[PDB]
């Protein structure tokens, strides 16, 4: 992952690209209620 | 041509929280580039420094250059090491023995400004700008957002400050152990919020457990106080002891818990200790 | 390690290429914020 897409100087648009970070992974439960009942 | 639109306060109010989560976004994309030349650049650097010194240690003679030059590699802690490689941000400032890796630097120093402050901004602004000239606001909540938004426009460097300590980066192998730490985390966090009781504090001392047996704990200190939950298990122990104080202690299991992990927490890492110090008293 | 040497060149690079510069906006803005505008009613400034 790079900060410019293109040797331009073009930002992007934001929210747009690769991205790594660890973050919490989706689950929903289909209606234990471990979680949110799912939804389409 | 939402933003052009004539917007009420509320509708103004939730495209103010929108740009302010795109601004979010873009500046976790700055973090992620930042950490991938991070990583390039302090592979070479790493590389570099130790054939330097394993050239020094090399010399037949050793004299008071000689040990001036062990002492500027080994005898320093690593981070004056860091600060001591990273000293040349001004022109020719005792700069280290590499200058490709400065000249390289420099540029991705300059391009970061670019992508920073240093065309979403400026519309950002504009559109602000717009909106308070348009007419008296009467919201102080929207008011504050604004002028929040608006400052994040204008100084992205403040986000950097403000998220560079508190990025952290982990090895590939720990992925899952760093997901389960982080889920048990945010169980934690969201079991702050509620009323207490017993469920609540089973739940509670079932995390603290689980955080306990986790491996990252024990690895990353550094991590462990950069996501910094030991503030929120202080704020699970006022919350718990607030009564208590005065009379009729509730919930000694986990006062006792919390109490554990925090000299667990504290017996880890020294640094850990200091942070710990501030609330002795 | 890879991992610790580049947290600390995070924090490094922060510290050094991050907190030293001092680009001056504080005049153009308040300029900005201050001027009446278009349309008399309340300056952004003054509100």
């Amino acid at each position: 992952i790079t900060l410019f897409p293109d040797e331009n100087k073009k930002h992007g648009l934001p929210g747009i690209g690769l991205s790594t970070s660890l973050r919490p992974r989706m689950r929903f439960s289909s209606p234990c209620y471990q979680y949110s009942p799912e939804f389409p | 041509g939402l933003l052009q639109m004539k917007l009420p306060e509320p509708v103004k109010l939730q495209m103010c929280l929108l740009l302010q989560y795109l601004c979010d976004c873009q500046v976790r994309h700055r973090i992620e580039a930042i950490v991938a030349f991070s990583d390039d650049f302090v592979a070479k650097l790493q590389d570099n420094q130790r054939f330097r010194y394993n050239e020094v240690m090399q010399a037949l003679n050793m004299s008071a250059a000689l040990t001036a030059r062990k002492t500027r590699e080994f005898r320093s802690p690593p981070q004056e090491q860091i600060n001591m490689l990273l000293n040349f941000k001004d022109d020719k400032s005792e700069c280290p023995c590499p200058e490709e890796i400065r000249d390289q630097l420099l540029d991705f120093h300059e391009d970061l400004m670019t992508h920073c402050g240093i065309s979403l901004q400026q519309l950002i602004s504009e559109t602000m700008v717009r909106w308070a000239q348009e007419s008296v606001i009467e919201d102080p909540e929207l008011v504050r957002a604004m002028f929040v938004l608006l400052h994040r426009q204008y100084d992205g460097i403040g986000g950097l400050v403000r998220a560079l300590p508190k990025t952290y980066t982990i090895n590939g192998v720990s992925v899952e152990d760093t997901i389960n730490l982080l889920a048990s985390l945010g169980q934690i966090r969201s079991l702050l919020s509620v009323r207490m009781g017993k469920e609540e504090e089973k739940l509670m001392i079932r995390g603290l457990g689980d955080i306990m047996n986790n491996k990252v704990f024990y690895q990353h200190p550094n991590l462990m106080r950069a996501l910094g939950m030991h503030e929120t298990v202080m704020e699970v122990m006022v919350n718990v002891l607030g009564g208590g104080e005065s009379k009729e202690i509730t919930f000694p299991k986990m006062v006792a818990n919390c109490c554990r992990f925090l000299c667990y927490f504290c017996r880890i890492s020294r640094q850990n200790q200091k942070a710990m110090f501030d609330h002795l008293s | 390690p890879r991992h610790r040497a580049v947290n600390l060149f995070l924090q490094g690079y922060e510290k050094s290429w991050i907190e030293t510069e001092e680009h001056y906006f504080e005049d153009k803005l308040i300029e900005d914020l201050a001027k009446p505008g278009a349309e008399k009613r309340v300056d952004p400034l003054h509100q």
